[PDB]
């Protein structure tokens, strides 16, 4: 086994180092001194700069060396409404809440800051979505008034009886 | 186009039906013409729940979807079916449910005052008031059941007519929008 495994035991390493608060970048070396790969290959060594740390949405380029990507990621409120808003207004659709909820430890706290706010697609699995409550037009009914949408069947009801009707109730 | 079938379009949605609604008809708004697996991708659905929300868009015929079937670059056939907003259908089948709530009213106005003013607690039953003679009996001076022969109570007929009374009112106020933005989208 080489030039595979170690990658995920990096990318978990400075994971992990940052969630301990080191937003300052670190150097390659300072990353391999105490993951025990010195004895780490020079062709890994730059794959691994010109793939593995570029490809990824994680990790961040800046003045040359590298560091997480806390902008991505939500960790307030605030960041959640804007990424909502912004999937809302061009379409993109919603986002798993566990990536919230890994990106955001105690992300209850916004949920029920936001309220009505956030919207929840329960799946089968468990599994919830968020969507944005777009206010543009809200408008509600009755239990009752739609218990009597749901009586009447219109499945099962062909396009030669809809355009009789009409003419039946003379309008 | 015109935007005023869209903004209709939009109310009704989001009045009579819910979000995942609201959201397809929104994605089909942006784009005239829409595959089947274009709206498929973008909103991160599992695959049963959009087709059972398309079947009952289906079954209301808010849209029409149009048969097209190609190759593909491997060689294996390619099935898009490809959905397209039919406005013409949409207002007619709009139109349907609007005239067949409005007979509904009479309807219900009416079967308000054909319920039986009977009602046995023993048995748990309605009993018609033009039967009621026949339970009476004669002999005994007074009118009772003939199965479980008990004192019956015309009070409970009350409420019902003057609760739907009260709804009619909240009907006719929120319907009128409605109706309101029929008139703009009859040219
Ligand atoms: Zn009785």
């Amino acid at each position: 086994g080489y030039k595979f495994g170690v990658l995920a035991k990096i990318v978990n390493y400075m994971k992990t180092r940052h969630q301990r608060g080191d937003t300052h970048p670190l150097t390659l070396d300072e990353i391999l001194d105490e993951t025990q790969h010195l004895d780490i290959g020079l062709k890994q060594k730059q794959w691994l700069m010109t793939e593995a740390l570029v490809n990824n949405p994680k990790i961040e380029v800046i003045d040359g060396k590298y560091a997480f990507k806390p902008k991505y990621n939500v960790r307030d409120k605030k960041a959640l409404l804007r990424l909502l808003d912004q999937h809302d207004q061009r379409g993109l659709g919603g986002i798993l809440l566990e990536d919230i909820e890994e990106a955001l430890p105690n992300s209850q706290k916004a949920v029920k800051a936001l309220g009505d706010q956030i919207l929840f697609v329960n799946r089968p699995d468990k599994k919830k979505i968020l969507f944005f409550n777009d206010k543009s037009c809200q408008f509600s009914v009755d239990e009752e008034f739609q218990k009597l949408w749901r009586s009447v069947t219109v499945d099962s009801m062909d396009e030669e009886k809809i355009e009789e009707y009409l003419k039946r109730q003379g309008i | 186009v015109p935007a005023a079938l869209k903004r209709l379009a939009k109310y009704v949605i989001r009045g009579f039906y819910g979000i995942e609604h609201a959201l397809a008809l929104d994605i089909l708004i942006r784009n005239s013409c829409v595959k089947e697996e274009d709206m498929l991708e973008l909103l991160k659905f599992d695959r049963k729940q959009l087709r059972s929300v398309l079947n009952n868009l289906k079954g209301d015929k808010f849209i029409k979807c149009r048969m097209r079937v190609e190759t593909a670059a491997d060689g294996k056939t390619t099935r898009h079916n490809y959905y397209f907003i039919n406005y013409r259908t949409l207002v007619n089948v709009v139109k349907y449910k609007l005239d067949h709530m409005r007979r509904r009213i009479e309807t219900d106005e009416r079967d308000s005052t054909n319920r039986a003013s009977f009602k046995c607690p023993v048995c748990s039953s309605t009993f018609t008031d033009l039967e009621a003679n026949q339970l009476f009996d004669p002999m005994t001076g007074t009118f009772r059941c003939t199965f479980c022969h008990t004192e019956v109570e015309e009070d409970e007929s009350a409420m019902p007519k003057k609760d739907a009374r009260t709804l009619l009112a909240r009907f006719n106020e929120q319907i009128e929008p409605i109706y309101a933005l029929l008139r703009e989208t009859e040219d």
